[PDB]
């Protein structure tokens, strides 16, 4: 939108990043520091 | 913009093409 200027989308969507943080958060609530 | 997706010429010479943020009904199989 404009003249020669474009914006590229990020590779990870926001859904994917919220998935990543919920996996980190379920790992720590449930296993402590052992999963890292 | 137009981008070309290639597996590498040392694998194949087939190619796919991305027309960036263009509605796919006004470009000019698999669309
Ligand atoms: C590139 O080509 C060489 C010889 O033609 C082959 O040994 C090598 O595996 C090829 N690389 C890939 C990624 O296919
Ligand atoms: C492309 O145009 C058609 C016709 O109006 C429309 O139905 C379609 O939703 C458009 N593409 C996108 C991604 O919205």
């Amino acid at each position: 939108k404009f003249n020669g200027l474009t914006v590229l989308p990020p590779l990870l969507t926001d859904e994917m990043i919220a998935q990543y943080t919920s996996a980190l958060l379920a790992g720590t609530i449930t296993s402590g520091w052992t999963f890292g | 913009g137009v981008s070309v997706i290639t597996p590498g010429t040392n694998t194949s010479n087939q190619v796919a093409v991305l027309y960036q943020d263009v509605n796919c009904t006004e470009v000019p199989s698999n669309v």
